[PDB]
This record gives structure tokens, C-alpha cells and sequence, in this order.
């Protein structure tokens, strides 16, 4: 159904045949990034749910694969599996918790 | 020596034409496909080749099956050794059996 990631197709008639217009999605402008498989935070290894860890040079973000939009590494978009001494290539970064600011505000 | 069969075919008007692509060109195409699918994953078949480490590509391919990616990263030496044994058995199967 055409070269690339297929979105649509439209038929047209022709003498003794058919013609398909395949509408596809092509990635265009790429750039290099530094990546890691997991984040070792607080003795726990964090893996992305639907995405990949990238670095712009100083900080670490999680992003989708086919498009570049970054967001903060969070407990909501990651999951925990074991401790950080088995995975090869772990890096150290903090993981934000959205519960804790509203949790401490309720506590005080 | 003696009269070959191919010489008799040539003398009787039967000719074999060579193919357009040599075996070196087929080998170059195969090597290009292997290098692309090793270094870039499936991205070279949908546009520009985007590099990715092989363990992360294999974790993507495990998420394509139904297994979460924590299985590969905690067992990477086992999948590596199993793949090495499986590809080493192909040479031993091809060096003996001609069927
Ligand atoms: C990597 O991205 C982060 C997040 O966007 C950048 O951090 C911010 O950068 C802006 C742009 O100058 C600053 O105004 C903010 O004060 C920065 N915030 C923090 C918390 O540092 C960071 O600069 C980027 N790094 C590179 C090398 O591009
Ligand atoms: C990424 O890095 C390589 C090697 O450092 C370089 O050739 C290339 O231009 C860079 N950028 C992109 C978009 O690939
Ligand atoms: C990450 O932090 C742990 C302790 O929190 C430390 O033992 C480890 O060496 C750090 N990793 C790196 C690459 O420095």
C-alpha cells in the first residue's frame, strides 16, 4: 500500500486496469540524540511505557518514537521492574511524582 | 578430452545468456540490506535510516510481540547466547546435509 507508513488510498479507473493513489507518512528532519534503556532512580529501574529516553545534552526526557516532542520523566509515563544493577546502560536521573506536591499540601 | 554436452548445444543453435546482475552485485545488495537492518532497524525501509542501538531495537521488537521490554534487558546475555548457538547450528547443518 505504498512506500512509507500507510494512511489512505484512493482508487481510479483506467483502460484495462486500476490506479491506486497511496497517501503515506514519511519522516523528514532528524537529529542526533543520546539515549539510555532505563533510568536508575532511588534503587529502582524505570522503563518507558510508550516511548524512549533521550537527552538534549544536560537533561533527560521521554518521547515518542516517530515524532520528537519531549516531556518530563514521570512515574505516570514509566514503569518499575527490579533494581538497577542488571540492565546494561542505565543512567542516573530523577523521576517526578505528580502525587507528592498535592500529597504534602494535604499533609500540612 | 571428448565432446561436451554444452558444446553440442552451442553447435546446434542453443545459447545461454548471462544475467544482467552479477553475483557480486547481488552480494552487495544483500550486504546493504543487512547493514541497514542491523544499524537502523525498520526505519531504513520507510525513509531515512535512523540509527538505534541493537539492544533497544530488540526491545522494540519484543514490544511488537506482546512481551514487555523489561524481559530483554534483564536477560540480554541469554538471548545473545541463544542467538549465537542458533546461528552456529546453521553452519553445521549446511556443512553436512546437501538436501
Ligand atoms: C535541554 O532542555 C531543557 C528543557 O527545555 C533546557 O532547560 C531550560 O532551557 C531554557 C532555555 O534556555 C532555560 O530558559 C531554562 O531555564 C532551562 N531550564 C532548566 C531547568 O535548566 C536545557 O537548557 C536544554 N539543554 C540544551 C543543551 O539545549
Ligand atoms: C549525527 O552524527 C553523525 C556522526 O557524528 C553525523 O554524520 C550526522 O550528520 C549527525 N546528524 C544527523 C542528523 O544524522
Ligand atoms: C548512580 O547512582 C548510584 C547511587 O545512587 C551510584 O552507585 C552509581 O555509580 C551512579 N551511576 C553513575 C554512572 O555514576
Amino acid at each position: 500500500c505504498g512506500k512509507g507508513y500507510h494512511l489512505m488510498s484512493f482508487p481510479q479507473s483506467a483502460p484495462h486496469g486500476v490506479v491506486f493513489l497511496h497517501v503515506t507518512y514519511v519522516p523528514a528532519q532528524e537529529k542526533n540524540f543520546t539515549t539510555a534503556p532505563a533510568i536508575c532512580h532511588d534503587g529502582k529501574a524505570h522503563f518507558p511505557r510508550e516511548g524512549v529516553f533521550v537527552s538534549n545534552g544536560t537533561h533527560w526526557f521521554v518521547t515518542q518514537r516517530n515524532f520528537y516532542e519531549p516531556q518530563i520523566i514521570t512515574t505516570d509515563n514509566t514503569f518499575v521492574s527490579g533494581n538497577c544493577d542488571v540492565v546494561i546502560g542505565i543512567v542516573n536521573n530523577t523521576v517526578y511524582d505528580p502525587l507528592q506536591p498535592e500529597l504534602d499540601s494535604f499533609k500540612e | 578430452a571428448a565432446r561436451d554436452l554444452i558444446c553440442a548445444q552451442k553447435f546446434n543453435g542453443l545459447t545461454v545468456l548471462p544475467p544482467l546482475l552479477t553475483d557480486e552485485m547481488i552480494a552487495q545488495y544483500t550486504s546493504a540490506l543487512l547493514a541497514g537492518t542491523i544499524t537502523s532497524g525498520w526505519t531504513f525501509g520507510a525513509g531515512a535510516a535512523l540509527q538505534i542501538p541493537f539492544a533497544m531495537q530488540m526491545a522494540y521488537r519484543f514490544n511488537g510481540i506482546g512481551v514487555t521490554q523489561n524481559v530483554l534487558y534483564e536477560n540480554q546475555k541469554l538471548i545473545a547466547n541463544q542467538f549465537n548457538s542458533a546461528i552456529g547450528k546453521i553452519q553445521d547443518s549446511l556443512s553436512s546435509t546437501a538436501s
